[PDB]
């Protein structure tokens, strides 16, 4: 079918067996294993199996996933602990990605996972910076993006797009100053969504 | 020697622009004494030059003319005193001239092309192009408290 | 009278020298400053013009924002300006640089670098072709033939 | 300990240790070019956001193009139809070209050889014409779009790149001649830099910056995309892991490049250039001026957009600076609920303090140059 | 169809003039208002009205795929000619 | 090894927005009305 | 191309190579910059008949991930290992 | 009519040239060092 | 109501991180009125310190309380590293800001805002 | 209240503040200071200059983007006066020189100009009109910029009653010929007045209608020994302690007049000189017990 | 399949090793490299000599933009806002009202160009050929102002350049 994507059951398959294999391995931490549809497999752990699930991830023999590809984090006021921390590893020995999930919220420390990664170092200064999540053990824990001073996380969903403050040169004081933000045209908000629902398959429970 | 056909090629610019007066003309005015076959002339006097043996980017060229829209154009010229007829065969987006393909004609379009005119008195200057939203009251012109 | 001439014919002489030997400092902020390599790279070849390729902020006579100016850049473009020595000429590029841009709702963004510097010539597109900006920079130069320094000078 | 508060693609603060001439203390301090692209994208449909990516790495605009358009297809569960793959391919390598030449001459011009920054960019400037060609625009052409491109080849264009690709080894070879060989250009750059192939894999590294230290990795052959399964070409490798290899790698990379071009010019499909399917690509103008479906379509695409359906990906490419992915997050609506742009060059950055340990303060500027950092992707 | 103000200033097709106490046309002192002056309403009022033998015609602007979406304009009334939506050519059936 | 914190969660101090837009303002949580139109 | 019989030798001798066979600069070789109109081809789904969408969607066919441990035997590596990568036989040391 | 699109040349292009061409020039060190020698020696002379 | 302490386990220990974040803070206006070339006097500098303190004063949640240190030390740290130039550092200060006033009439006269 | 002059926003620069203004030697000292506080709060400004428009730059970024009007014009030109000020609802002039030149005395530019000026706002309708004259203006004075001073001081009181006269002491700041001439350096008793000050007090009369008609005396809190000062000038400065008529001024006692309003009766606080001495003269400083004060 | 780029042992012969002392002693790599630039000395260069002669372009450049009419000067746009909507940048804003005729037609179309990505969305959105990005690269002016475009600029950038403007639409419209 020319334009449909087509499905890869062989590696459905092997990366829903690999997803058993460390839930069964590490139930202490594990608590939910998926694989989606375009084959991708996601662990969600507690955060307290930060260290031991992404060190037995990068040194077991049968993962040996050696290389951390990203690190991010994803905003969602509506759950008590709004913010998922996403990891995204490579194996190169067995040429696979996988994904680490887990959360926290705006009080809850997360522990650095620099001693696994040191590529991590820069992606949690900047989930730090934009989200606000404290990274525990951190070995130089500061903003990374923002400006000097910068008050508020960005890409907090509940920060507004164009801030709070803006800037300009006074010439009374001889520098560049910051006040509050007025705009001469106004963000214009669309209300795009179509009342009709788009995909039966993942419907909701009423 | 090749060395005398350059130099005979050299001096037959000097009689191809009109002699030394026009080929100093040029020199100053552009900084290029090319000479090219004349394609064609626009209504303003800007001249049409092309050669296909220049390698391409350098094959057509315009030499603007002196005097357009009661401005002073020998020393200063620009790149937006090319009308657009020309303007698309200028910046190769066609093969062909306004002379051999002309443009369609419509009565809204423009007789008369402008320049620039940032900095002038025919500047652009902004401006809102809707009417007033809300009507005020007006009170009366009598007295009755 | 003479007088009249004389300052006539030396506004032209001051006029020609700035004009015909622009020293740009270029501020490359983001992808407009890769038009910018285009504008000096051969085809166009802005020294061919007087425009150095590359001149230090204190031989400085035009500076060229070519990029996005976020809210942590501002201050150390404004000292750049500060420390031109006069006349200093500014060339906003690119929509960034005009007004914001793409990113001209962005927290992090100023919303044009004419809040932070005076602005002489603006520069549309995103970006801007070498050609467009070798365009702009021309248009800077029949600014400053137009300049009468000179002639003010001796009305005062 | 010395101290300077800045010495040394974007603008840079480098805060450095000073002893003498060594560097001790290396801590680079970006953010001057954080523009909140990721949270604007937020506000967009799926299409609004595309032209952000063109500004990212804006050195290798369609190839950053590609990484999103492949995250998109991935959610949508559709595919492109293959002339696109073989013109996004055909592209592609042409950015990588666009980005090697960059990366190479503004690396040379950076320690003092400026004179091939001149050649090579006259070569860049043609393939900026094949660029406005195709889309309108020299750089940021967003002409790679989720479902194909945006348009089909003008007639002509192929010979055109023919014509470009047919001479162009012998400019790499110019190239060569002023740098490979020179003792002063091997001083700069050999034994600099020195990254060992396990730091690098723990550090975050992709593309070069791994293979230059022998890692036999990359994403076009181990896990590829549109077509590039279909062509064939080597992957440079380098032994000494220091900036000279590293150089020599983009230097090959620029050869395998014209031979991958080489055939896609040659293996070029017939047929559509972008998915048949008009609830995700836009149908052509004809149609929409005639058909009542067509109209209909080609108004909701381009008002509220496709919606997706709710999941997330990483989906990456090998782009021209190293690994290039996105993170992008359906919630099932036209707009993206969150998309984390992966920038290699974030990662490598990260390690310039590593790389720059028992090195003269000229180094850092080498080791920036070998990494290729544009502080487009790297703040974004 | 320009017309100008008691002030003096040009008014524009969508009707735009700044009234007299309006301090906002000091923009343009030592400058000029820019106001096209090819008026479309005018412009359109000097097509002909096109005679046709059916009850219903379509209308595409002109230049096939160049014009606008095509849409079938019915002429059952006498009254009143039938008017294109997107160009406003106008249409009558005859006799 | 956890502690006990009663307070009522309170971020206001950490959220960084400006005083006048957390004391002045009035949130409205609210399902949306069905656009009638559709 | 214009350069004398004795500029080429020099500039091919100084360079190494044959430089005229491979001038940087374009003449006549370019495409023409008008070309004849397209006629471009149409894909698959231009059909009449036998082309319900429902048979073609594919957003439709999407589905949510399929969860194999909830909270609510042979060890397995992801993929099978990398296979060794073979040195190119077209030149394998530069 | 006929579909018409931007399409290789029936037959394909020719071959291009992509690997590297620093051809070999010039004398060997023991030939340059007796040129260098002999202009010394005659120049002593 | 179990939770991850950040650095206290109670306000005793919190407080004692800000009374050390504090010291260190007025230990340092000093240093950065001389290093910024500050035309403010290292009395405003240090009643400025106590107003940002002040402010937080309500506090009772020892995980909030480490947040605002945490914060204040990365502030204090692009402080005394010159991270920050002079225009951040006198942003606490709202020179060019015009007195926003208080009362009902005076706001009422201005606009609707409350 | 004309539509499009009814305040909005928050007072910021996309605001707009109601004010229409034309000031006269905006491209001055005090110029700059007044445009910055005009634009800051979103203000039409009509910016007069007899300079090249290479001199204006600096007033640009001072307003949100139409916000300054630049427009040439001559002294000695009423068309071009008319121009400026016809769309206005208030008129500044800042027009001044310190020295006479070959073409303007100090006749020209502090009585003809200023009367021409009222006299063609008079005419084009404008309600406020605001005239800086000086605190020791007197007919009897030695200093002829003195002397004009009154004249003119009389002529704008006589064109236009209505007008707002404000009276300033020497102004320190910046860019001020005050502090900085002092430090050029190689009986009489001053009252210096910050020029925010000045500027503060010039904004806030163009908002109390109380301002009307009435002359201000704009001078600092202290008084001060000239002696006294230069040596405190001398010591912030680190430095080891010109015209005639320049000099007639700065020995010119600054006049006591209590019988006028002043700073304090517009809202504005006087700036004492020793928090603003060293952001004047820092610069001076090649790389403090404050002066005496009258009591 | 992969290659190595640098991974060769030198010959330690005698004739070898004088050689590479010949060419650490007489420099003659450092000579190669001066071949080079010697070369391109007599090169004739790339440059073009603006503004007498411009870059070349295609009929889909992205440039200044223009609102259209038809033949009969009827404008094209029918106020749909279907650009609005697409533009990444949001530099687009229209409002609309029954025109005196009765016809759906704009009011205001303002187009902040420096907001504008010059992305062509627009152009793609637009049902009507109503707005286009037109062939003109040089309108840089000396004001911010002068770039935020209200309808009549824009009608008049039309008039203007509508002779160009067809001939490019009627060379690419094929494509699209
Ligand atoms: C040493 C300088 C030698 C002087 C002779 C130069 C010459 O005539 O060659 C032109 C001729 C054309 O060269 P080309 O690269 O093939 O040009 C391509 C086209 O033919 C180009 O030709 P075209 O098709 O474009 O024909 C049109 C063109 C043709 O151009 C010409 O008419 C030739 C003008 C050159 C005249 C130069 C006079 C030299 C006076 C010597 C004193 C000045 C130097 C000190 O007409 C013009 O544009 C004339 C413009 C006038 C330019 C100014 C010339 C005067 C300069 C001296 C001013 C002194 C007062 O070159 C030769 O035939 C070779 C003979 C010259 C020996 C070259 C040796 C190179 C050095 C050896 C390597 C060592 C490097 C260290
Ligand atoms: C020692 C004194 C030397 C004085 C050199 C005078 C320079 C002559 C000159 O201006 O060049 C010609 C120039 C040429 O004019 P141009 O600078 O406008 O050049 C136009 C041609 N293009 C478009 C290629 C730039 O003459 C003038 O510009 C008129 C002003 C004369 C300035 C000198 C007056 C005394
Ligand atoms: C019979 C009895 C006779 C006895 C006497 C016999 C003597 C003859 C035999 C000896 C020959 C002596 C050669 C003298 C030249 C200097 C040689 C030299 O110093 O070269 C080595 C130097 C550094 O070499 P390097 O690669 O860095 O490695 C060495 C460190 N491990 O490398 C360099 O210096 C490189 C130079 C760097 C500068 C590059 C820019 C210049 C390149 C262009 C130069 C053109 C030639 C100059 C001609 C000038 C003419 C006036
Ligand atoms: N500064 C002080 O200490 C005090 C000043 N004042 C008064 O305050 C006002 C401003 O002071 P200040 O700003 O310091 O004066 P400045 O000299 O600093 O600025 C003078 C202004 O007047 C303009 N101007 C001068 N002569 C003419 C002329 N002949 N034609 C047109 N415009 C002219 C100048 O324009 P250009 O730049 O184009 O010449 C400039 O804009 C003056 O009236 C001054 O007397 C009163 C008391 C104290
Ligand atoms: S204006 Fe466009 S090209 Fe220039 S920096 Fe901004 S996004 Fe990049
Ligand atoms: S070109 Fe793009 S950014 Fe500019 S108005 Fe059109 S859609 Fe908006
Ligand atoms: S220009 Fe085209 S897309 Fe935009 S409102 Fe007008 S008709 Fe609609
Ligand atoms: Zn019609």
């Amino acid at each position: 079918r020319p334009t449909v994507r087509p499905r890869n059951d062989v590696a459905h398959k092997q990366l829903s067996a690999f997803g058993e294999y460390v839930a069964e391995i590490l139930p202490k931490y594990v608590q939910q294993v998926q694989v989606s549809c375009f084959n991708e497999l996601e662990i969600c752990i507690h955060p307290d199996g930060v260290i031991p699930v992404l060190t037995f991830l990068r040194d077991h023999s049968n993962a040996q996933f050696k290389s951390l590809a990203d690190l991010t984090a994803v905003d969602i006021p509506t759950r008590q602990n709004r913010f998922e921390i996403v990891y995204n590893l490579l194996s190169l020995r067995f040429n696979s990605r996988i994904r680490v999930k887990t959360y926290t919220d705006e009080l809850t420390p997360i522990e650095s996972s620099v001693p696994v990664y040191k590529a991590a170092n820069w992606y949690e200064r900047e989930i730090w910076d934009m989200f606000g999540v404290f990274f525990a053990n951190h070995p130089d824990l500061r903003r990374i993006l923002t400006d000097y001073g910068f008050e508020g996380h960005p890409f907090r969903k509940d920060f507004p797009l164009s801030g709070y403050v803006e800037l300009r040169y006074d010439d009374e004081v001889k520098r560049v100053v910051a006040e509050p933000v007025e705009l001469a045209q106004e963000f214009r908000k669309f209300d795009l969504n179509s009342p009709w629902e788009a995909f039966p398959a993942y419907r909701q429970p009423p | 020697m090749e060395l005398l056909q350059v130099l005979k090629r050299g001096l037959q610019q000097v009689s191809g622009h009109g002699g030394l007066r026009g080929y100093l003309r040029v020199l100053f005015r552009a900084n290029d004494v090319r000479v090219g076959t004349l394609v064609g002339e626009d209504k303003y006097g800007n001249k049409y030059y092309e050669d296909n043996k220049q390698f391409f980017g350098r094959h057509r060229w315009v030499i603007y003319t002196t005097e357009m829209n009661g401005k002073n154009t020998f020393w200063d010229v620009d790149g937006s005193m090319v009308p657009p007829e020309w303007h698309r065969w200028l910046h190769c987006m066609t093969d062909d001239p306004p002379t051999v393909k002309p443009p369609t004609a419509r009565k809204f379009i423009w007789t008369n092309h402008k320049f620039n005119l940032s900095g002038t008195p025919q500047q652009y200057v902004p401006y809102s192009t809707t009417r007033k939203k809300i009507q005020e009251w007006v009170p009366p012109s009598t007295p009755y408290k | 009278s003479r007088g009249e001439y004389v300052v006539a014919k030396l506004d032209d002489l001051i006029n020609w020298a700035r004009r015909s030997s622009l020293w740009p400092m270029t501020f490359g902020l983001a992808c407009c400053a890769v038009e910018m390599m285009h504008m000096a790279a051969p085809r166009y070849d802005m020294d061919r013009f007087g425009v150095v390729f590359r001149a230090s902020p204190r031989q400085s006579d035009v500076m060229i924002v070519a990029g996005t100016l976020t809210n942590k850049m501002a201050p150390a473009l404004r000292k750049v300006y500060d420390q031109m020595p006069e006349p200093r000429y500014v060339v906003s590029m690119g929509s960034c640089a005009n007004g914001g841009g793409y990113y001209h709702y962005s927290y992090s963004v100023v919303r044009g670098c004419d809040r932070i510097v005076p602005v002489d010539i603006y520069v549309p597109g995103c970006p801007p072709t070498a050609e467009a900006l070798l365009y702009g920079i021309l248009q800077l130069q029949k600014k400053i033939k137009r300049e009468k320094r000179l002639r003010i000078w001796y009305r005062r | 300990n010395l101290t300077l508060n800045f010495g040394p693609h974007g603008v840079l603060r480098l805060v450095m240790e000073l002893s003498g001439e060594m560097v001790r203390k290396c801590d680079p301090h970006i953010g001057l070019l954080h523009r909140g692209t990721e949270k604007l994208i937020e506000y967009k449909t799926y299409l609004q956001a595309l032209p952000y990516f063109d500004r990212l790495d804006y050195v290798s605009m369609m190839c950053n193009e590609q990484a999103y358009s492949l995250a998109v297809e991935k959610l949508l569960n559709i595919r492109p139809p293959p002339r696109a793959q073989w013109i996004r391919v055909l592209f592609g390598e042409i950015t990588r070209l666009l980005n090697h030449i960059m990366a190479v001459t503004t690396h040379a011009l950076d320690i003092g050889a400026m004179t091939p920054f001149f050649w090579m960019f006259e070569e860049r400037e043609k393939m900026f014409e094949f660029y406005e060609r195709v889309s309108g625009a020299r750089m940021h052409a967003a002409y790679v779009r989720p479902g194909g491109v945006h348009q089909d080849l003008p007639l002509g264009l192929m010979d055109d790149i023919y014509e470009f690709s047919k001479n162009f080894s012998l400019r790499i070879d110019e190239l060569e001649e002023m740098l490979t060989n020179n003792r002063i250009w091997r001083n700069r750059t050999v034994d600099i830099g020195i990254v060992t192939a396990e730091d690098a894999l723990n550090y975050g590294f992709s593309g070069v910056m791994l293979r230059g230290s022998g890692i036999q990795w990359d994403l076009r052959k181990t896990q590829p995309y549109d077509v590039y399964d279909q062509v064939e070409f080597d992957v440079p490798i380098g032994s000494r892991g220091d900036c000279y290899d590293r150089y020599l790698c983009r230097v090959e990379e620029m050869r395998q490049s014209i031979r991958i071009i080489s055939q896609c010019l040659n293996k070029m499909p017939p047929g559509e250039i972008k998915v048949d399917d008009a609830k995700v690509s836009p149908p052509k103008r004809a149609e929409m001026k005639t058909s009542m479906e067509s109209l209909i379509h080609h108004f909701k695409l381009y008002t509220e957009g496709y919606q997706v359906p709710p999941g997330a990906t990483y989906t990456a490419i090998e782009a021209p600076k190293g690994e290039f992915g996105v993170y992008l997050v359906s919630d099932g609506s036209s707009r993206p609920y969150r998309c984390k742009i992966k920038a290699p060059g974030f990662a490598h950055l990260a390690g310039l303090d590593k790389m720059s340990k028992g090195h003269m303060l000229a180094d850092v500027v080498a080791i920036i140059g070998t990494q290729d950092i544009v502080f487009g992707e790297v703040d974004r | 169809g320009v017309r100008t103000s008691p002030t003096g200033e040009k008014v524009t097709h969508t009707g735009q003039v700044y009234d007299d106490g309006d301090y906002r046309k000091v923009r343009f002192v030592g400058r000029q208002k820019e106001v096209n002056e090819n008026f479309a309403i005018d412009l359109i009022a000097e097509q002909p009205v096109s005679q046709v033998g059916s009850r219903v015609i379509s209308c595409d602007g002109g230049g096939g795929a160049l014009g606008h979406p095509r849409v079938y304009i019915n002429l059952d009334k006498e009254t009143k000619t039938g008017t294109c939506g997107y160009c406003g050519l106008q249409f009558r059936q005859q006799h | 090894q956890l502690i006990t914190v009663d307070e009522k969660l309170d971020i206001t101090t950490i959220t960084g927005v400006p005083e006048e837009h957390i004391k002045t303002r009035k949130a409205r949580i609210f399902v949306p009305a069905r656009n009638n139109m559709q | 191309a214009s350069a004398t019989r004795f500029i080429q030798w020099l500039r091919n001798w100084a360079s190494g190579r044959d430089l005229q066979a491979k001038l940087q600069l374009r003449y006549q070789e370019i495409s023409k910059r008008t070309q004849p109109p397209p006629k471009l081809p149409v894909g698959p789904s231009h059909k009449l008949s036998n082309n319900y969408y429902c048979t073609r969607d594919g957003r439709r066919e999407a589905m949510p991930p399929s969860i194999v441990m909830s909270s609510q035997k042979k060890a397995v590596s992801p993929a099978p290992p990398i296979k060794r990568w073979e040195l190119s036989q077209d030149e394998p040391y530069l | 009519s006929k579909v018409k699109q931007d399409m290789p040349p029936v037959g394909g292009y020719g071959p291009i040239d992509y690997k590297r061409n620093l051809p070999r020039r010039g004398l060997s060190g023991y030939s340059m060092f007796a040129v260098g020698i002999g202009a010394l020696l005659f120049g002593y002379w | 109501t179990s939770v991850k302490p950040i650095f206290s386990r109670d306000m005793n220990e919190a407080k004692r991180r800000v009374r050390e974040l504090y010291r260190a803070w007025y230990r340092e206006v000093p240093n950065t009125v001389h290093l910024f070339q500050l035309d403010i006097s290292v009395k405003q500098g240090r009643d400025k310190v106590r107003e940002m303190f002040k402010k937080n004063a309500h506090i009772t949640d020892p995980r909030v309380v480490d947040l605002l240190v945490i914060k204040g030390k990365m502030e204090l740290e692009e402080t005394i590293k010159v991270w920050k130039q002079r225009t951040h550092v006198m942003r606490f200060f709202h020179e060019t800001e015009a007195p926003r006033p208080k009362d009902f009439l005076s706001k009422f006269y201005v606009g609707h805002d409350p | 209240l004309h539509h499009a002059v009814i305040p909005h926003g928050k007072g910021g620069r996309s605001s707009v503040s109601g004010i229409v203004a034309t000031v006269f030697g905006a491209t001055g000292f005090l110029g700059r200071y007044v445009v910055n506080h005009l634009g800051r709060m979103g203000s039409q400004v009509i910016v007069p200059h007899r300079c090249e428009p290479y001199d204006t730059m600096h007033l640009r970024p001072m307003g949100d983007l139409g916000q300054i009007i630049f427009m040439d014009w001559n002294g000695r030109d009423k068309d071009s006066i008319r121009r400026a000020v016809e769309h206005s609802s208030v008129v500044i002039n800042l027009v001044g020189r310190e020295w006479e030149t070959q073409n303007f005395d100090f006749e020209d530019v502090f009585v003809k100009i200023p009367q021409a000026i009222a006299q063609v706002s008079k005419e084009a309708g404008v309600e406020k009109f605001i005239h800086i004259s000086h605190l020791n203006a007197d007919i009897k004075s030695s200093s002829k910029y003195l002397r004009s001073k009154a004249v003119g001081e009389k002529e704008v009181r006589e064109t236009f009653p209505e007008a707002t006269i404000i009276k300033p002491a020497e102004i320190f700041g910046r860019e001020d010929r005050f502090l900085n001439y002092f430090a050029n350096i190689r009986k009489t008793v001053k009252q210096p007045v910050y020029i925010v000050d000045v500027t503060k007090g010039i904004i806030n009369a163009i908002k109390d209608p109380d301002a009307r008609g009435k002359t201000f005396a704009f001078v600092g809190p202290s008084r001060y020994l000239l002696f006294d000062l230069v040596q405190y000038v001398f010591a912030v400065a680190h430095r080891p302690f010109t015209t005639r008529d320049k000099v007639e001024r700065i020995h010119t006692t600054d006049k006591i007049l209590p019988h006028l309003p002043g700073l304090e009766d517009l809202g504005v606080e006087a700036t004492p000189l020793e928090l603003k001495a060293i952001e004047v003269l820092r610069r001076h400083r090649t790389y403090v017990q404050p002066a005496k004060t009258i009591p | 399949t992969y290659k190595y780029v640098n991974l060769r042992e030198p010959s330690m012969d005698m004739k070898s090793v004088t050689d590479r002392a010949a060419q650490t002693l007489l420099w003659t790599e450092l000579i190669r490299g001066l071949g080079m630039t010697l070369s391109y000395l007599f090169r004739e260069p790339a440059t073009i000599n603006y503004p007498f002669e411009k870059g070349p372009l295609s009929p889909r450049f992205r440039g200044e933009h223009a609102l259209r009419r038809y033949p009969s000067g009827e404008e094209r746009c029918i106020a749909c806002k279907l650009c609005e909507a697409v533009c990444p940048a949001q530099a687009i804003t229209i409002e609309a009202e029954p025109r005196a005729d009765g016809s759906r037609r704009t009011t205001r179309y303002d187009i902040d160009m420096t907001k504008c990505i010059y992305c062509g969305f627009c152009q793609e959105a637009c049902p009507v050929d109503a707005i286009v990005e037109g062939p003109n690269f040089e309108f840089s002016t000396e004001t911010h102002e002068e770039l935020l475009y209200n309808k009549e600029k824009l009608l008049n950038n039309g008039d203007k350049w509508e002779a160009e403007i067809a001939a490019n639409i009627q060379a690419d419209y094929l494509y699209r």
